[PDB]
């Protein structure tokens, strides 16, 4: 019994910045993208899906402060909503 | 195409380039099946008759069924996108002796395909044209430690029709060994792509 | 730990609202999740990522608090990262897992992610699709129909990315 399947799906990429733009890091507190991602993940992993958490991270960068960076969600082939269940 | 080795290389690698449709899971299952098929004279004939180069094929037993269970749908229908690459492999195995079939099972088991794969490949390209007897000599870059009487690389070439030598020019190419040498390369090349 | 864990009252509420549109989560008593982090800090011809260690600790702690076994590899080239990715693609524990996380942190241009030996003259780039087709259903059947979250921290050009408008 052999079935046919899509070559690639259920993927999602969350980039540090928009194309042709640079990311920004801080030697003391790490990157601004890595720091902001942990904050929202530790906060909204109990109610929001991953695709919505990434959208909330982009919302916190709507106001360009210092080195403006706009994370980008690319190559999305998720067929369902990825809900992390912390504690389960 | 061409009757050369580069025309055979393109003929063979077109069967491997689109064999990427086989998954990593199925590749190791097809490999574990072909290993047992190469150890049984009956299972190779039973598998070849089942494939038959339209209708659903009945399940088989033993290593023959292990290969066939990797190429049919739920209803038993053969998928032509994958069965034709396999029937080209068996079409190259019918032209080989049973002694060569066992030594392919040893190569598939101990992960030693790349040993005589390029050796046969380099012998098929330097022996052009295939219509003439030429006195060649393999380099020390292709093995030279395994070489000797009764060796896996020795028996695979002696069973093709080549008169081998331990010293001097080691290999003497005879035009009658053309059919089996191309089939021996096709078997090793297709199995290496599945690996 | 630091992740505000989901209450079983709310975990039941979300699965009840849209059960057929959520990726199935395996039981914690038998699941073996995996997470891979590849971070290149110092380079042979490019300025060193000073402070890239706090990002490794932060992401590793986050993935461990979500139930993932984190594997961290530092300072690799585009071909050395490929060896660690394919070895990560046919791990045995993925068939008993339900998701995966891949974090890439290094320099990068428009083409992709830079390696250790990256220079202006001779590139050392691991393109994006190279990472994708390496963990696809073909090369990684143990993650078929399973979420594969890839997070990338790397530059993508040289422009500041800003524009001034009327206020």
């Amino acid at each position: 019994a052999i079935k046919k399947a899509h070559i690639e799906k259920d993927f999602i990429a969350f980039c540090s910045s928009t194309p042709d733009n640079v990311s920004w890091r801080h030697p003391t507190m790490g990157s601004v993208f890595i720091g902001r991602l942990i904050e929202h993940m530790q906060e909204y992993a109990c109610s929001c899906d991953v695709e919505e958490i990434f959208r909330k991270v982009r919302f916190s960068f709507e106001q360009p402060d210092g080195r403006a960076q706009m994370p980008t969600t690319e190559r999305v082939t998720l067929t369902r909503c990825f809900y992390l269940f912390p504690g389960h | 195409f061409t009757e050369d080795f580069q025309g055979l290389r393109a003929e063979v690698e077109t069967i491997s380039k689109e064999l990427e449709l086989l998954d990593r899971e199925l590749c190791q299952l097809l490999l574990e099946g072909l290993e047992g098929v190469l150890r049984d004279q009956l299972a190779l004939r039973a598998l070849e008759e089942a494939l038959e180069q339209l209708g659903p094929v009945e399940p088989l037993d033993g290593p023959a069924g292990a290969v066939l269970e990797c190429l049919v749908l739920s209803s038993g229908m053969l998928v032509p996108e994958l069965a034709i690459p396999v029937v080209y492999l068996l079409g190259a195995l019918t032209m080989l002796s049973e002694t060569q079939h066992k030594l392919l099972a040893e190569a598939l088991e101990s992960q030693t395909l790349l040993g005589p794969l390029e050796l046969v490949g380099s012998l098929l390209e330097q022996s052009a044209p295939w219509q003439e007897r030429s006195t060649m000599s393999l380099p020390p870059g292709l093995l030279g430690n395994s070489w000797g009487e009764g060796a896996p690389a020795w028996v695979l070439l002696d069973e093709c029709g080549l008169e081998l030598g331990e010293d001097t020019p080691h290999v003497c190419w005879e035009p009658q060994a053309q059919g089996r040498m191309c089939a021996l390369y096709a078997s090793l090349a297709l199995l290496s792509g599945l690996s | 730990g630091n992740v505000k864990l989901c209450s079983l009252e709310e975990a039941q509420r979300i699965w009840k609202q849209k059960s057929a549109e959520i990726y199935p989560i395996m039981d914690k008593s038998s699941r073996t999740r995996l997470a891979l982090i590849i971070c290149n800090e110092e380079f042979d011809s490019i300025p060193r990522r000073t402070g890239a260690e706090v990002d490794i600790t932060g992401m590793t702690m986050l993935l461990q608090n979500l139930g993932y076994s984190v594997d961290v590899k530092k300072n690799l080239t585009a071909s050395d990262m490929t060896t660690e990715l394919e070895a990560f693609a046919h791990r045995p524990e993925h068939k008993t897992s339900d998701s995966t996380f891949l974090v890439f942190m290094s320099h990068g241009i428009r083409e992709g992610i830079c390696g250790k030996k990256h220079s202006e003259q001779v590139p050392d780039i691991l393109q994006l699709n190279a990472i994708f087709n390496m963990l696809n259903t073909k090369n990684c059947p143990s993650l078929k129909d399973k979420p594969k979250v890839i997070i990338i921290q790397a530059a993508r050009g040289d422009s500041p990315g800003v524009v001034w408008f009327k206020d």
